[PDB]
């Protein structure tokens, strides 16, 4: 029928010291015959195992890993094909991807399917929505900065999408609690400024979109 | 505890080619090791398991071995589809460990960085701030050093770098740089330059610009 | 012993593979000059009408020579006299004795008995599972009786072992398996393990807890802990089975350890430290389990039918390792050279009789493959040589016979420089 398919909810952004449950919802095979786990993503970093449960047969014992046992919980509803993990005392290091995922039957557990993954942002800044400047001065080089806002993410426009060929979008940096992205496109000079180059950008944590018109500067 | 350790953070490869990425275990795990591929903004995939066994539905270019300690993933023939990242994992005790990632990076001729500085805005002034940014387009290979030296002094503080992955158009890399100071400081000096030192040329190409002329 | 010992199987081999020639000349009446055993200067030569019988300094190959095999001599004994027929029939006579040789060989040594271990014909009884394994995974407890697989149906671990391969070599992925605990036929879904490649159900069988051996210089042995003894408890622990005794010390990792023991009537408690072996971070014991066989005798025909097929098997397997490294599948690293074949010679001395007539058998056929392979100044080279002959009808030109013999002795001698330092190389590691 279905295929093996996994849906992870409950992230977003929540303060130190707090607590919360994560939620995985899984279709297309027997729940209750296969181990599930939770291991996290976290950014730019190696895959960390937090922990496993066992099958109907195996009692529904769970395994943790040494440094999140008495932490962090996993376990699985009653009636339903739901995966939880409940999560307290969180901290800024928790800040990651978690990835629900179904592991194979064969000799000792591997991670056969794994689900999109929910990111958990832990930190105490307010959100804040962002400040956009532009950046003016053959072929010409302009850009746009987004400085100043939190939290992820933002998106970043040239023309309404029109312009399209020759975008750099950056990643973004922190810095004291807030971020700063730039975003640069390449035009031919004989495009500029005859036709018109307006930066847009996006932040849907703050209902945020702005339009910003590049005109040129004295320097 | 059992620590996977990829010696490799980067590595070059063409289209067609052969590549072999290398995993090294803490002690020994027998066989009891699996290798996973993550695309970008992708779930992982499972490519072998049992050290060489391919999962069902894994093209036949994918192949794993070794033994003990040394374990290796050959991907014969690069496929255009395998731009990916590639890390091992061992199941022999627990804690399960993963290993950091190898990111596949396509091989091309060098190219020398498009290199354009830009003054802070009126609107930053306006608010009090003061940021100078220099984009760095288009070069090859990703490595490069960028200094920030302000009227021949030393300008390293205040200064953030952030790199940009591998274009999926034409394999090269670009780099941002912002200098964020105070509107007292951008006024307390004069000249600014983003002099880039890169492979492809011996000597540094060098942009500036200097407040007092606009 | 491991060299002289090598050297006395090629030197049987070659004398095999060079017998069946001179056998195989002989019924088709050429006269035979050289039958040299090996390469060099001659160490010791007999003479027995034309028979100048002789044995070389260097063992490392064999020829024979013939008369008129080539030259233009009408002579009716002269080998180029007869016809292309015959003489494919003498290109080919050397490996079919060594095939026969092999084929024989493995008949007799099935026929004398092979001590199998005795694990392999009681009921397959679970006496232990594998932690986070298939069974356990699917929740197969210790203690069960295993009596339905898809579909065969299964009586002893052998038969469970054939109906695992051949589902394997089927490709079939899952199969219901009837399962027998206190009298209940538990229906259940097994994945079939790809056991081609060499992992397993990870099922154990019931294992007496009985000591075997004891490795010298371990704290065991320090101890005292001789072989061929049996222990009843770990630190007051009950133990029936020596995979609880592996259980015990895995899960020891290294505490103070007080084992009951019955030496062969009384009770000693020994104090051991089983603490993380330096080696492997890991406890470390040094004693070997008592492994229990029976000798199995196969009456002749059977072991005659039972080695024409795993001939038949293991001839495929050949043929196909060919075929893979013709076509760059496999590294040719993997070739058996001299010193390898030498080696794994020693490897045998130290292990026994029926290991040297096992391996005897082996060398020997890969030998015999290896002189099939269309290779110029080869034993697999004059059977193309002759085929075209006859199908083109007229002999090869001479200045094209000699470049075929100089190109063929090039091509072999870097053939040798490079198993040479393969084998070099494997001595490194
Ligand atoms: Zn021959």
């Amino acid at each position: 029928g279905s295929e093996v398919k996994l849906v992870e909810s409950g992230g977003g952004l929540v303060q130190p010291g707090g607590s919360l449950r994560l939620s995985c919802v899984t279709s297309g095979f027997t729940f209750t015959d296969y181990y599930m786990s939770w291991v996290r993503q976290p950014p730019g970093k190696a895959l960390e195992w937090l922990a496993f449960i066992r099958n109907k047969v195996n009692g529904y014992t769970t395994e943790y890993r040494a440094s999140v046992k008495g932490r962090f919980t996993i376990s699985r509803d009653s009636s339903q094909s739901i995966l939880y993990l409940q999560v307290n005392t969180l901290r800024a290091e928790d800040s990651a991807t978690y990835y629900c995922a179904r592991d194979r039957g064969g000799n000792g557990v591997y991670f056969d399917y794994w689900g999109q993954g929910t990111t958990l942002t832990v930190s105490s800044a307010k959100t804040t929505p962002p400040s956009v400047y532009p950046l003016a001065p053959s072929m010409v080089t302009l850009g746009c900065l987004v400085k100043g806002y939190f939290p992820e993410p933002v998106t970043v426009t040239w023309n309404s999408g029109s312009l399209s060929s020759g975008v750099h979008t950056f990643p973004a940096v922190l810095q004291s609690d807030l971020y700063t992205l730039s975003s640069s496109v390449t035009v031919p000079s004989s495009t500029w400024p005859s036709e018109t180059v307006t930066c847009n950008v996006a932040h849907p944590a703050s209902s945020t979109k702005v339009d910003k018109k590049i005109v040129p500067r004295d320097c | 505890d059992i620590v996977m350790t990829q010696s490799h953070k980067f590595m070059s490869t063409s289209v067609g080619d052969r590549v072999s990425i290398t995993c090294k275990a803490s002690q020994d795990v027998g066989t009891d090791v699996a290798w996973y591929q993550q695309k970008p903004g992708q779930s992982p995939k499972l490519l072998i398991y049992w050290a060489s066994i391919r999962h069902t539905g894994v093209p036949d270019r994918f192949t794993g071995s070794g033994s003990g300690t040394d374990f290796t993933l050959t991907i014969s023939n690069v496929q255009s589809e395998d731009l990916a990242d590639y890390f091992c994992q061992q199941y022999s005790s627990y804690p399960l460990t993963f290993g950091a990632g190898t990111k596949l990076e396509l091989e091309r001729a060098d190219a020398a960085p498009t290199v354009s500085i830009f003054p802070p805005s009126s609107e930053q002034l306006t608010s009090g701030g003061a940021s100078v940014v220099c984009f760095l387009n288009n070069f090859y290979p990703k490595d490069i050093n960028v200094k920030w030296k302000i009227d021949g002094s030393e300008r390293q503080n205040g200064v953030l770098n952030s790199w940009t992955d591998q274009d999926s158009k034409d394999s090269t890399y670009s780099m941002s740089s912002t200098l964020t100071l105070t509107k007292d400081e951008y006024e307390r000096h004069n000249s600014y330059t983003c002099e880039a030192t890169h492979k492809t040329s011996t000597s540094p190409i060098v942009k500036s610009f200097n407040r007092n002329e606009c | 012993m491991g060299l002289i010992a090598f050297l006395i199987l090629i030197g049987v081999l070659v004398w095999v593979h060079e017998f069946g020639h001179f056998l195989m000349a002989k019924l088709f009446r050429v006269k035979v000059e050289i039958f040299s055993i090996g390469f060099g200067p001659p160490i010791f030569r007999r003479q027995w009408g034309e028979t100048v019988y002789q044995i070389a300094a260097l063992p490392l190959g064999g020829y024979v020579k013939l008369y008129g095999e080539e030259e233009n001599v009408h002579d009716p004994r002269a080998f180029s006299t007869k016809k292309p027929w015959q003489k494919i029939l003498i290109a080919l006579g050397g490996p079919l004795f060594n095939f026969l040789f092999t084929i024989l060989v493995f008949a007799l040594v099935y026929t004398a008995g092979v001590e199998v271990p005795k694990y392999l014909k009681e009921p397959v009884v679970v006496g232990y599972v594998q932690r986070d394994s298939i069974a356990q995974k699917i929740g197969i407890k210790p203690g069960d009786k295993i009596i339905k697989i898809n579909g065969y149906e299964v009586r002893t671990w052998e038969d469970l072992r054939d109906a695992l391969i051949r589902l394997s070599l089927d490709g079939v992925k899952e199969t219901t398996l009837f399962l027998e605990r206190n009298g209940e036929v538990l229906h259940l879904t097994i994945k079939v393990p790809n056991v081609q490649k060499g992992e397993e159900l990870g099922i154990a069988p019931l294992v007496k807890p009985v000591v075997g051996g004891v490795k010298k210089g371990s704290p065991a042995d320090q101890v005292g802990i001789k072989p061929g003894d049996l222990i009843l408890e770990v630190n007051g622990k009950k133990i029936n089975t020596w995979y609880e005794l592996v259980e015990e010390v895995r899960k020891s990792q290294g505490k103070a350890i007080k084992l009951k023991i019955l030496r062969n009537g009384k009770m000693i408690e020994k104090e051991l430290i089983p603490a993380k072996d330096p080696k492997t971070g890991t406890y470390f014991i040094g004693l070997f389990p008592k492994t229990e066989t029976v000798v199995e005798k196969k009456p002749f025909g059977e072991a005659l039918a039972s080695a024409v097929n795993r001939t038949w098997e293991l001839t495929v397997l050949t043929l196909k390792t060919i075929a893979g490294l013709i076509t760059g599948k496999v590294s040719f690293q993997t070739l058996g050279g001299p010193i390898a074949i030498a080696q794994i010679a020693g490897q045998a001395a130290q292990s026994g009789f029926i290991p040297y007539l096992v391996m005897m058998a082996f060398i020997s056929l890969q030998l015999g493959i290896f002189n099939l392979i269309p290779l110029p100044i080869l034993d697999g080279g004059l059977i193309l040589l002759f085929a075209i002959e006859w199908l083109r009808g007229r002999p090869l030109p001479e200045k094209f016979k000699e470049y075929w013999q100089r190109v063929g002795l090039a091509i072999i001698i870097t053939l040798t420089i490079f198993v040479f330092i393969n084998d070099i190389l494997r001595l490194l590691r």
